[PDB]
């Protein structure tokens, strides 16, 4: 069944960039598409196809949409090394962008590229044999990653009433901030993208950061590098998605799986091991040990404190070196030597998969070679203290109006933004009930 | 969103106009005729925002002069790069406004705007994504005043959707002592409040200062003055047309420094601060810059920050230096001088790094959005009160066909501007 | 009706023609509807001979209009040093107060007169007067932050 990804604004189109690199990697196929070890020409059925499609020259083509109100970034992926990769017109650009403004995404400049992108995508999914869905890749930030998105899952939910829609969500970081008014635009999609998305990956910029400036080294860590350490996370999310494997096999399962009731759709994703590159001869980590990461909150891709939640999901996705009664062992390890607490309406259990392939490293890449790397998904209610984060520095601009003017002047009611902040209130209530 | 459409009227905003395309084709390699003898790449990356691409390389400032005076057309040829502008669009009257406001907005000057304006429309037409607008004016005179603000307005009319920029050069006493200036001006502010989204304030009473008290010049020019504007305009200019880790276009900018429509008032800071000539190559070290360029003696508005609370502010650091330490150095700034800037708009500070420099080797430029702006405005509208009680020279204006409830209700206008400016200086988060 | 032909003659600079009125009986203090006196205008619009034409014509060199401007007021105001001097020496109250409590020192030091401040001061302007306001031309110069203002003002 296939995966069509949708990469929206200039974080959803970098870590686009910067996923498929990977992707290729991991399923060895080359810049151009070429795959060797792919010995259906025509097409096929393996694993790999949910993501790619193939044509009769045996070009395996990302099943991808590359969208961005401007043409800078997207233009470097027109000109890059994978540049043969992708379907020329699934590279969609307007030529003025929102301006860090949801509602110029949403409603004004958004309106005049909405139809093209359904148009495009319709493209995609008339290939498929059996769509599932869409991940889409957006930042909560910026106008186009905000406003855009929203529109379009308001429109796939639409055209595409069945299909699920997972999302990887960039959430702001002060360190890596590209606007004031980010906290408005993260709470008007949150708000409007509710109700339209089945799950979704929020990747905490500042969590990201602090991973590169911890765990790798880097000083003053650039998107490249975050961009990078991402798309090892969402690598491990979808490898479910992309290989045989008996935990996440399609897009409905990670809603079942991970997401109780529909509202609380954010589950947390843990990686370990994070080590430098510089330390190629790094002991290698056991099972137990990286196990035990999941649980510290500095490998989190959300700042937040799972100590102080309760979880109603957990999801092992090991890659690499790992026996399975390895795992078993560190899990009773876990259920017993930690502070693991989950609602007493969820089954205290944890679903494990095991991929028996190691990550891949990208060249150029900040991270080691490891023989064993496992990403946990859980959904805990500490995710919550995420949201109020954001929800008090909206908060904090709102109360004065400030900043208000730019989205009324871009056709949207002023009481969008009560609504938004409502939703959002009723969210954190959602995960106090839930505990 | 790319190409900017410049506006340089009046005597003022002809003269430091052409300051800063002498400045600035300089930093993108351009010369006196068009030919580009830059030495590095990424001068010509973003050259499309101020420049149209003509014929032998040629790159063209894409700048309207306009002035009622004719004589000021002729300065501006006299000009080192008085040859670089088409000739086509240089827009100027007979008469001039004779520091008449009326005159320029009402009068002679509604006669040229319309000339104007179809250059505008020719410039704009030849543009493959215009973001919109900067023009170049004093508020003390009658064309600049006058005039440009009737050309904002026109101008916005026809292009509502894109950024009306201006560099409006405040009065002062200390460099003028006319006094009819606070009434231009103050008639000038109100038309600014409501058709400009950003005005950078740049107060002659603040250069004379810098130049008399700072640079230790005791008979400063003109030409002293408009260093320091050149340089602000550079500065602040700096991520319009240069790439960096930014892709900064005119409205990104309005959307971060731009809380309240009519909080549109910046006021820019500079440094190094430095005299036409002077040999200050001692440097500055990232703390230095960021110290200096958050000082009064470095404010292009005489206005004292410290008196005010910054809403917003966007730094541009230029030249070769640890983007770590500009990010540890200004969040050093913000947390020793936390009680400046308001609590209620996080993370209102924003810093780029360019590595080209303007002529030194370490500039820091600052553009605050500050309720301290409202001493400038408090400065104009007691000058306006004392004038506008006795009614002196009302004559000259009336008798082009204004009416005296103009002037009322800018002064009125002004007033509100000053106490929405105080409202927020005295808002807390609670 | 001379005295209104003098207040324009007086307004417009015309000394020719001021000599020509007094001279058939004008109203040297003839008043206009603000009751602003031929000396009045001339110190408005700078024009110094006449200024001194009136004054040795019987002008009232501290004639008040309806809101007590004197032509000392309008003088410092407007920014004519030589007027200013002028009016100093045949009497001007350097001290008058109009309806706004505003001294000619308060006028020039608002409108960055600072060579007339300085006059005003050495004719013993009173840095204490305070306008309607409270303020003191010292307490302007403070809160405008015109620190050369302020130094005159401190001597
Ligand atoms: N991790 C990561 N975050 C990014 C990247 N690019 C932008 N961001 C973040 O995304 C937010 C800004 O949104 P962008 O994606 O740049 O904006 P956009 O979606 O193109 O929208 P507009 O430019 O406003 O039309 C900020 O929080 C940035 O830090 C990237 O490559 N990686
Ligand atoms: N900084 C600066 N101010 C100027 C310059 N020329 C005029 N001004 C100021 O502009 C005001 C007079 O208006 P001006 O622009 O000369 O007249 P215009 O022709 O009507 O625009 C006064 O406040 C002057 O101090 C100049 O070259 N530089
Ligand atoms: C207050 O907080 C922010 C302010 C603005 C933004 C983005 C947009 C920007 N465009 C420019 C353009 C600039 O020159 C024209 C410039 O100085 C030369 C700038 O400062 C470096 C910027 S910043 C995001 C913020 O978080
Ligand atoms: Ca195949
Ligand atoms: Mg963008």
């Amino acid at each position: 069944r296939e995966c069509i990804s949708i990469h929206v604004g200039q974080a959803g189109v970098q870590i686009g960039n910067a996923c498929w690199e990977l992707y290729c990697l991991e399923h060895g196929i080359q810049p151009d598409g070429q795959m060797p070890s792919d010995k259906t020409i025509g097409g096929g059925d393996d694993s790999f196809n949910t993501f790619f499609s193939e044509t009769g020259a045996g070009k395996h083509v990302p099943r991808a949409v590359f969208v961005d109100l401007e043409p800078t970034v997207i233009d470097e992926v027109r000109t890059g090394t994978y540049r043969q990769l992708f379907h020329p017109e699934q590279l969609i650009t307007g030529k003025e962008d929102a301006a860090n403004n949801y509602a110029r995404g949403h409603y004004t400049i958004g309106k005049e590229i909405i139809d093209l992108v359904l148009d495009r995508i319709r493209k995609l999914a008339d290939q498929c044999t059996g769509l599932q869905g869409f991940l889409v890749f957006h930042s909560f930030g910026g106008g186009t990653g905000s406003g855009f998105t929203s529109l379009l899952m308001e429109r796939l939910s639409v055209d595409y009433g069945k299909k699920s829609k997972l999302e990887f969500s960039i959430y702001p970081a002060p360190q890596v901030s590209t606007a004031v008014v980010e906290p408005y635009n993260s709470i008007l999609t949150t708000h409007t993208t509710l109700e339209h998305s089945d799950c979704a990956f929020m990747v905490d910029n500042e969590a990201i950061y602090d991973i590169c400036r911890r765990n790798l080294d880097i000083e003053r860590p650039t998107y490249t590098n975050l961009n990078r350490l991402i798309s090892q996370i969402v690598s491990s999310i979808t490898a479910s998605l992309r290989f045989d494997g008996a935990l996440n096999v399609d897009l409905t399962e990670f809603q079942t799986n991970l997401v109780p009731y529909p509202r609380i759709h954010f589950p947390l994703a843990t990686y370990a091991p994070v080590i430098s590159a510089e330390k190629a001869y790094h002991e290698q980590l056991s099972v137990a040990e990286i196990t035990n990461a999941c649980f510290e909150p500095a490998n989190q891709m959300v700042k937040c404190d799972p100590r102080h939640g309760k979880y109603m999901a957990c999801c092992l996705l090991y890659r690499g070196d790992v026996v399975p009664k390895d795992v078993n062992a560190a899990i009773a390890t876990i259920k017993t030597k930690r502070s693991i607490q989950f609602v007493d309406w969820c089954p205290t259990g944890f679903k494990v998969g095991i991929n028996y392939q190691p990550p891949t490293v990208v060249p150029g890449g900040d991270l080691a070679k490891v023989q064993r790397a496992v990403c946990m998904l859980s959904n805990t209610t500490a995710i919550a203290e995420a949201w109020a984060r954001l929800d008090h520095k909206f908060d904090l601009m709102y109360a004065k109006r400030a900043f208000v003017h730019w989205y009324v002047g871009e056709g949207m009611e002023e009481g969008e933004f009560s609504e938004a902040r409502e939703d959002m209130a009723a969210l954190e209530k959602d995960y106090e009930e839930v505990g | 969103m790319r190409e900017i459409v410049h506006i340089q009227a009046g005597q003022c905003g002809n003269q430091i106009g052409a300051k800063f395309w002498e400045v600035i084709s300089d930093e993108h390699g351009i010369d006196p005729t068009g030919s580009y003898h830059g030495d590095s790449d990424l001068q010509l990356e973003r050259i499309n925002v101020y420049y149209n691409e003509a014929t032998g390389n040629k790159y063209v400032p894409r700048a309207i002069l306009v002035d009622l005076e004719p004589g000021t057309m002729d300065s501006v040829r006299s000009g080192p790069f008085g040859q670089i502008f088409r000739p086509d669009n240089f827009v100027f009257g007979q008469s001039g406004a004779g520091n008449n406001w009326a005159k320029g907005h009402y009068t002679e000057g509604a006669e040229l705007v319309d000339s104007v304006l179809d250059v505008v429309r020719k410039e704009s037409e030849s543009c493959d994504c215009l973001q919109g607008f900067q023009l170049t004016h004093s508020l003390g005179g009658g064309t600049g005043s006058g005039m440009g603000t009737l050309l904002i307005s026109k101008i916005r009319e026809e292009y509502p959707d894109r950024i009306m920029n201006t560099f409006s050069v405040m009065p002062s006493p200390k460099v003028s002592d006319t006094v009819v200036e606070p009434y231009n001006a103050t008639l000038s502010v109100h038309q600014l409040v409501e058709n400009t989204d950003e005005t950078y304030c740049i107060d002659n009473e603040a250069l004379y200062d810098i130049c008399f008290r700072t640079l230790k010049l005791t008979t400063p020019t003109y030409g002293d003055l408009n260093h320091l504007v050149s340089a602000t305009m550079s500065g602040v200019t700096t991520c319009l047309r240069f790439p960096g880790q930014l892709n900064a276009d005119l409205r990104k900018l309005a959307v971060n420094m731009v809380p309240f429509p009519r909080l549109h008032f910046f006021m820019p800071g500079f440094a190094p601060l430095t005299s036409r000539g002077s040999q200050q190559y001692r440097a500055l070290t990232v703390p230095e810059l960021t110290q200096q360029m958050f000082d009064s003696k470095n404010m292009m508005a005489a206005c004292d920050p410290r008196h005010g609370r910054y809403l917003t502010v966007a730094a541009i650091f230029r030249g070769r230096m640890s983007m770590k330490e500009v990010d540890e150095q200004m969040l050093n700034v913000q947390n020793k001088n936390s009680s400046y800037f308001v609590e209620w708009i996080p993370n209102n500070v924003k810093t780029a790094v360019c590595d080209i420099p303007p002529g030194l080797k370490m500039s820091a430029t600052f553009i605050g959005n500050s309720t301290a702006i409202q001493e400038l405005f408090k400065r104009i509208s007691e000058q306006f009160t004392a004038m506008f009680r006795r009614k002196a020279f009302l004559h000259w204006y009336t008798g082009e066909g204004m009416d005296e409830m103009e002037f009322t209700e800018a002064e009125s206008n002004m007033n509100d501007l000053v106490s929405e400016y105080q409202q927020y200086q005295d808002a807390t988060a609670d | 009706d001379l005295g209104k032909k003098l207040l324009e003659a007086a307004r417009a600079g015309q000394d020719d023609e001021v000599r020509i009125l007094m001279a058939n009986g004008a109203d040297v203090n003839a008043t206009d509807a603000s009751g602003l006196t031929p000396l009045h205008l001339a110190a408005t619009y700078g024009h110094l001979e006449i200024v001194e034409v009136l004054l040795k014509h019987g002008a009232d060199v501290n004639a008040i209009d309806i809101m007590g401007s004197t032509p000392l007021h309008l003088a410092a105001l407007i920014g004519h040093l030589e007027i200013v001097e002028v009016l100093l020496k045949h009497g001007a109250d350097v001290n008058a107060v109009d309806t706004w409590g505003d001294t000619p020192l308060h006028l020039a030091a608002i409108m960055g007169h600072l060579e007339i401040v300085e006059v005003l001061l050495k004719h013993g302007a009173d840095v204490n007067a305070q306008d309607k306001f409270g303020k003191t031309a010292f307490d302007i110069s403070i809160d405008n932050g015109n620190e050369d203002l302020a130094e005159i003002l401190q001597k």
